[PDB]
C-alpha cells in the first residue's frame, strides 16, 4: 500500500502536470491530518515549482453550520486538497455545492 | 394684513399655552413683516380628528399656511396632510415627527412641503462616509417595509454615479419582521461576510434585526452598520438592542427644540409671503374652506407656492425641490457612542463631508476600544521632493487620486474633546508612493 | 361571531346585490356559527366629507375590509383616495373594484390597497406580447407626462430590457396640451412605424387629430393603444384600423363585487384559524394605533389562491393588483370596434377575423423603413 505521504506526492505531481499551482488545503481533525499538512508544507517549501498554497482550512468543528460556511467561503482558489473521512467528505462536498 | 399662519401640534406631550406667549408679538421684528399665529393642538392623531380640526381652522381667520408637528411613530399622517393640502390648496409645512418623512410622489395640486430629505440624499451622504473611510465593500440588508425597492434603486444610482466602483455584495431581505421565525433569517444573517452593512427597515424592524444580529454575532468590531432616518426613531431615547457605532444622517434638527422648529417654519411661510408681496402688490390669497370643491388651482395660489420654494432664513438654505422636500440642506452624520447617546460625528456642507474621527473607533464590548492590529499610524514631514503637502480641491473637498489624505497636529489647542475641524491636506511624493507600495 | 364587511358603492342596487353576495358567501363556508355582516355607504360629492363618512359609518362598525367601487362621475377622478387614506391609517385592507389608476399600486403611499382589476400600466405587457406575435422590434412610445405615462413607460422599458432591446424613441407631452404638432413632426422623421400611445381620452383625441392632419395614419404605420384611447370622443377621431385593448368585465361591477366578496369571505375564514387575532378598532375617536392583525390579514389576502369566480381566477401580485387578467384586442374596422383576438394570461390567441391595418390591404406591415438619406 501507499502511505499518506506518497499519496500527497502523487497529488502534488497531478497538480504540477496540469499547471494547477494555486490551491487550498482543507482538512478536518481526522487522524493523520497533522502529518498530511506537515508533508504538504515541507514539499512546498523545498520546491522550485512556485506553489501557491493558501487558506489552510482546518475545519475541525463537526458541521456546526455556523463557522463552516464562512470557512468554505474563505477559499477563492481553483484546486482544493480535501483530507477527511468519507462521511465528512460527503458533508463538506454537500456544503460546497450549497455554497 | 398680518399673514394668518396657523400652528397645529401633534401629541408629543400636548402643551401649547406654555409656548403661546412667545410668538404673538415675536418673530415679527426679526425680519418678517406682520404675522398672526393661531395655535390649536390635537391630543389624538386619528384621521377624523385631523380632518375635523383642520377644517374648522380653515373655516375662520383666513389662514395663509399651516405648520404641522407629529411625534415620530405615525406615518399615514403625511398622506392625510397631503390629501388635505390638495383638497384645500392651503400650504402645509411638516416640521418633525413621522409626517416629515418624505413622500416621493405627491398629488399634483398639493402644496404639502416637508422639512426632510429623500433616501437619495441620505444615501449620498452615507456613501461619502464610506469613501472617506475607504469601506469599498458593503452588503445591503432590507426588510419588506414599503419603499425597499426605492432604497435599492437609490443605492444603485449612487453606486453607478460615483467614481469608486463599489463592491456590492449579496442583497438580503428580512421576511417576517416582527414575527421573525429566527431560523431562516438567522441562517441568512450567519451567511454574511461583509465588514459594512447598510440596513433598511422601520424602528420596530430595526430593533428586531439588531437583536437577531446580536444573536448571530454581527455586533462589535469588524462590523459597521449604516441606516437612514427610518430606523432611527426618537433620537433622544435610543433603545436597547442598538449596536454601538450605528451611523445615520439627519438634517440639522436633531438637537433643535420644538419652539425653534415652529418659529423656523413660521419664518419660512412669512418669508415666502414677503417675497410674494415684494413681487405682487397684494398679499397671497388665504385658503377658502374645506367645503365646496376648488377643482383647479388659481395662478394666485401657484405664485405663492413657487414663491416659498426658495427661502433663506438665518443663512440656512431652505430650498424645496419640486417633490416638496429640502434639496440642499446641511446634513449631519450622527453615531451612537459608548454612552448609548446619539453623538454628532460629521457635517455635510455645500458639497463637502467633514468628519471628526480620522480613524473609526471600533468599540468591541460596551466601551472598550480596540487597536485593529493591521492598522498603522504614520508621522511625516514636508520635504519638497519626498513629501509634498497641498490642499484638497475646494469644490469637492476630497484629495486628488494620486495623493492620500493627511492631517496635522498643533501646539497647545487641547484636542482631547475632538471638537476641532481638520486642517485636512493631501500628501504625495516619493515617500508616499513607497508607503502605498 | 359577526365579522363586518364595509363597502363604498354608487347606487343602492349594488348595495342590495352586495348584501345578497355576502349572504350567499356566508352560506357555503361551514355550518359553524360564523356570520358575515354588510355595511354599505354611497359616495359623497366631496372627498373630505367622503372620508369623514367612512370614519363615522364604516370604521365604527369594526369592518375587517372595505370595498370601494366607483362613483357616477365619468372616469379618472381619484375618488377612492379618501377611503384608501382613512382605512390605511389603521392598516384595514381596502379592495378596489373599478379604479385602474396606476397610483394605487404604490404601497408607500397607499398602504392597504388591493384591487381585482389590473392597472392601466399593465397593458404594456400585452403590447410586448403583440410585439412578439407580429415581430415588431422598432417602436415609438408616446406617453403623457403624468404618473400613468411614466408608469406604463417604465413597465414597457423593463420588459424590453428583459429582451435586451429598447424603444426607438420615447416622447412625452404635458396633459391637456393642444400643440402636439412638434412631437409628431419629430416622430415623423423616425425610422420606426409602430406607434404606441398612452394618454387620456382628450389627449388621445388631440394626438389622433394631429396625426390625421400630419398624414401619419397612412399605410405602413401601426397604432397600438390602450383602453382609454378608444373610449369616449377619442373613438370618433381614431384613425381606422387602430388596435386597442379592452378589459373583459372591466365595467361589470356586479361580477367584481361577487368575486371580491368571495375572496374576502375565504380570507376571513382562513384568518380565523390563526391565534393572536385582535378585533379591528372603532377608530372614529380615541384610537390611533394600527390594527395589529391588519398586515397579517393583508398578507393572507394577497397570498390567497382561487380557481372559481365570475370574472375568473383571481391572483394578486406582490403589489396587490390582479394578475392573469384576460384582455380583448379590438380593431377599428369601418368605424366599429371588431374583436380580433384575446390576451389569455401570458399569450395572445387570434380568432378567424382578418386584421385591418390603418392603411388598406390586410397584409401585415413591417413597422420600419430604411431611411436612405442620412444626416
Ligand atoms: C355582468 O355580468 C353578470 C355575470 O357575469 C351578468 O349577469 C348574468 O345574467 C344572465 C341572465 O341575463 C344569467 O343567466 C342565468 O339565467 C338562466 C336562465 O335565464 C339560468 O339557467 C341560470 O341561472 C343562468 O346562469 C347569469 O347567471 C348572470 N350572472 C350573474 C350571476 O349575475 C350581468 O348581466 C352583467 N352586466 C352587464 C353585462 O352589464
Ligand atoms: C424665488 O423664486 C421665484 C420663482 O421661482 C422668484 O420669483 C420670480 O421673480 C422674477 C423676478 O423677480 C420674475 O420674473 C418671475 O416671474 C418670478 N416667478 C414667479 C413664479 O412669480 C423669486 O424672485 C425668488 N426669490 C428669491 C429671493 O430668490
Ligand atoms: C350589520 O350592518 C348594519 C349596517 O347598517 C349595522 O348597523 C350599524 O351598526 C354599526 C355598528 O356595527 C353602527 O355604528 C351603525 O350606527 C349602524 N347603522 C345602522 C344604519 O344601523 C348592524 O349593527 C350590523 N349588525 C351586525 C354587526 O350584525
Ligand atoms: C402648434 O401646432 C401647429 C399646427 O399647425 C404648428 O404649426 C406648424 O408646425 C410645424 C411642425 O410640424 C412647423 O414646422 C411650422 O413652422 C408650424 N407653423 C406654424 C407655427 O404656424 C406649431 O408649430 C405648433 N406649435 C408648437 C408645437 O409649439
Ligand atoms: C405567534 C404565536 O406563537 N402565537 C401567539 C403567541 O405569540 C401568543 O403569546 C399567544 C397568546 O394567545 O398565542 C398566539
Ligand atoms: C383632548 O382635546 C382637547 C385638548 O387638545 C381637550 O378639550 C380634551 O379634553 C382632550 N381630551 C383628552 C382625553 O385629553
Ligand atoms: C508644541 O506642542 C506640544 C504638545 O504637547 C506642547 O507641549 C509644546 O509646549 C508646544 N511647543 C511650543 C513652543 O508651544
Ligand atoms: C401626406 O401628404 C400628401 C397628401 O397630403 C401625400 O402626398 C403624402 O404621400 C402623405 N404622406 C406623408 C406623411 O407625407
Ligand atoms: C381567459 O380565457 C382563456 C381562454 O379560454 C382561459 O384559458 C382563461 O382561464 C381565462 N382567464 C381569465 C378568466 O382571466
Ligand atoms: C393561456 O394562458 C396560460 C397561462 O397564462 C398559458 O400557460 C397558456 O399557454 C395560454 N394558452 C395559449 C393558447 O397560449
Amino acid at each position: 500500500g501507499a502511505s499518506i505521504q506518497q499519496q500527497a506526492t502523487v497529488m502534488l505531481k497531478i497538480m504540477q502536470d496540469y499547471d494547477w499551482h494555486v490551491f487550498s488545503l482543507v482538512t478536518t481533525i481526522f487522524p493523520g491530518y497533522r502529518d498530511f499538512i506537515s508533508f504538504i508544507k515541507t514539499t512546498v517549501d523545498n520546491s522550485f515549482v512556485g506553489w501557491d498554497m493558501q487558506n489552510v482550512i482546518t475545519l475541525d468543528t463537526s458541521f456546526e453550520d455556523a463557522k463552516t460556511q464562512v470557512q468554505l467561503k474563505k477559499i477563492h482558489s481553483s484546486v482544493i486538497l480535501l483530507y477527511c473521512s468519507k462521511d465528512e467528505a460527503v458533508l463538506i462536498l454537500s456544503e460546497a455545492r450549497s455554497l | 394684513q398680518a399673514v394668518t399662519v396657523a400652528v397645529v401640534f401633534g401629541s408629543s406631550g400636548p402643551l401649547q399655552t406654555q409656548a403661546r406667549t412667545r410668538l404673538t408679538s415675536q418673530n415679527f421684528l426679526d425680519l418678517p413683516l406682520e404675522i398672526q399665529p393661531l395655535t390649536v393642538g390635537v391630543n389624538n392623531t386619528n384621521p377624523s380628528s385631523i380632518l375635523t380640526q383642520i377644517c374648522g381652522l380653515l373655516g375662520a381667520a383666513r389662514v395663509h399656511g399651516i405648520v404641522f408637528e407629529d411625534n415620530v411613530d405615525t406615518e399615514a399622517v403625511a398622506q392625510l396632510l397631503d390629501f388635505v393640502s390638495s383638497q384645500t390648496h392651503v400650504p402645509i409645512l411638516s416640521i418633525s415627527g413621522g409626517s416629515a418623512v418624505v413622500l416621493t410622489p405627491k398629488e399634483p395640486g398639493s402644496a404639502f412641503l416637508q422639512l426632510g430629505v429623500s433616501l437619495e440624499q441620505q444615501l449620498q451622504v452615507l456613501f461619502k462616509v464610506l469613501e472617506e473611510y475607504d469601506w469599498s465593500a458593503f452588503a445591503v440588508i432590507t426588510s419588506l417595509h414599503p419603499g425597499h425597492a426605492l432604497f435599492l434603486e437609490g443605492v444603485r444610482a449612487v453606486a453607478d454615479a460615483s467614481y469608486l466602483s463599489w463592491r456590492l455584495l449579496d442583497v438580503l431581505t428580512l421576511e417576517l419582521g416582527p414575527g421573525g421565525p429566527r431560523a431562516r433569517t438567522q441562517r441568512l444573517l450567519r451567511q454574511v461576510d461583509a465588514p459594512v452593512l447598510v440596513a433598511y427597515c422601520s424602528r420596530e424592524e430595526a430593533e428586531v434585526l439588531f437583536a437577531e444580529a446580536a444573536q448571530a454575532g454581527l455586533v462589535g468590531p469588524g462590523h459597521v452598520w449604516l441606516v437612514p432616518n427610518l430606523a432611527l426613531g426618537s433620537t433622544d431615547a435610543p433603545p436597547a438592542a442598538f449596536p454601538v457605532g450605528l451611523i445615520s444622517v439627519v438634517t440639522e434638527s436633531w438637537r433643535l427644540s420644538l419652539r425653534q422648529k415652529v418659529r423656523d417654519g413660521v419664518a419660512i411661510l412669512a418669508l415666502g409671503a414677503h417675497s410674494y408681496r415684494r413681487q405682487y402688490g397684494t398679499l397671497p390669497a388665504p385658503a377658502g374652506d374645506c367645503r365646496s370643491h376648488p377643482g383647479p388651482v388659481s395662478p394666485a395660489r401657484e405664485a405663492f407656492y413657487r414663491h416659498l420654494l426658495n427661502v433663506t432664513w438665518e443663512g440656512r438654505d431652505f430650498s424645496f425641490s419640486p417633490g416638496g422636500y429640502l434639496v440642499r440642506p446641511t446634513m449631519v452624520v450622527i453615531a451612537l457612542n459608548r454612552h448609548r447617546l446619539w453623538e454628532m460625528v460629521g457635517r455635510w456642507d455645500h458639497g463637502v463631508l467633514y468628519m471628526k474621527y480620522p480613524v473609526w473607533p471600533r468599540y468591541s464590548t460596551s466601551l472598550q476600544p480596540v487597536v485593529d492590529s493591521r492598522h498603522l499610524t504614520v508621522a511625516t514631514l514636508e520635504e519638497r521632493p519626498f513629501v509634498i503637502v497641498e490642499s484638497p480641491d475646494p469644490g469637492t473637498g476630497g484629495c486628488v487620486p494620486n495623493t492620500v489624505p493627511c492631517r496635522r497636529q498643533s501646539n497647545h489647542t487641547f484636542s482631547s474633546g475632538d471638537l476641532t475641524p481638520y486642517t485636512k491636506l493631501c500628501c504625495k511624493g516619493f515617500c508616499i508612493d513607497i508607503l502605498k507600495k | 361571531k359577526i365579522v363586518n364587511i364595509g363597502a363604498v358603492l354608487s347606487t343602492r342596487k349594488h348595495e342590495q346585490m352586495f348584501r345578497e353576495a355576502v349572504n350567499q358567501a356566508n352560506k357555503r363556508h361551514g355550518s359553524w356559527k360564523i356570520q358575515l355582516n354588510a355595511t354599505s355607504v354611497t359616495h359623497k360629492p366631496n372627498a373630505i366629507q367622503m372620508a369623514l363618512s367612512v370614519c363615522e359609518d364604516l370604521i365604527s362598525s369594526q369592518v375587517y375590509a372595505i370595498l370601494v367601487s366607483h362613483p357616477p362621475t365619468p372616469n379618472d377622478h381619484f375618488t377612492p383616495t379618501p377611503v384608501s387614506y382613512t382605512a390605511g391609517f389603521y392598516r384595514i385592507p381596502v379592495l378596489g373594484l373599478t379604479t385602474r389608476m396606476s397610483i394605487y399600486s404604490d404601497k408607500s403611499i397607499h398602504l392597504s390597497f388591493l384591487r381585482t382589476v389590473p392597472p392601466y400600466s399593465h397593458q404594456s405587457s400585452v403590447w410586448f406580447e403583440m410585439m412578439r406575435v407580429y415581430n415588431w422590434n422598432h417602436i415609438i412610445l408616446l406617453v403623457s407626462d403624468d404618473h400613468e405615462g411614466r408608469a406604463a413607460q417604465k413597465r414597457l422599458e423593463t420588459l424590453l430590457e428583459e429582451r435586451e432591446s429598447k424603444a426607438e424613441k420615447v416622447l412625452q407631452f404635458d396633459p391637456g396640451t393642444k400643440n402636439v404638432t412638434a412631437l409628431l413632426m419629430e416622430a415623423r422623421e423616425l425610422e420606426a412605424r409602430v406607434i404606441i400611445l398612452s394618454a387620456s381620452e382628450d389627449d388621445a383625441a388631440t394626438v389622433y387629430r394631429a396625426a390625421a392632419m400630419l398624414n401619419m395614419t397612412g399605410s405602413g404605420y401601426v397604432w397600438l393603444v390602450g383602453e382609454r384611447e378608444i373610449s369616449g370622443n377619442a373613438l370618433r377621431y381614431a384613425p381606422d384600423g387602430i388596435i386597442g385593448l379592452q378589459l373583459i368585465n372591466g365595467k361589470n361591477e356586479s361580477a367584481h363585487i361577487s368575486d371580491a366578496v368571495g375572496v374576502v369571505a375565504q380570507a376571513v375564514h382562513e384568518l380565523l384559524e390563526k391565534e393572536n387575532i385582535t378585533d379591528p378598532p372603532r377608530g372614529c375617536v380615541g384610537n390611533t394605533n394600527i390594527w395589529k392583525t391588519g398586515p397579517l390579514f393583508k398578507r393572507v389576502l394577497m397570498s390567497s389562491k382561487y380557481a372559481d369566480g365570475v370574472t375568473g381566477r383571481v391572483e394578486f401580485n406582490e403589489d396587490g393588483d390582479r394578475k392573469f387578467a384576460n384582455y380583448s384586442i379590438m380593431n377599428l374596422q369601418n368605424r366599429k370596434l371588431v374583436q380580433v383576438g384575446i390576451y389569455n394570461g401570458t399569450h395572445v390567441i387570434p380568432n378567424d377575423r382578418k386584421i385591418i391595418w390603418p392603411g388598406g390591404e390586410t397584409e401585415k406591415p413591417r413597422g420600419y423603413q430604411m431611411s436612405t438619406r442620412l444626416k
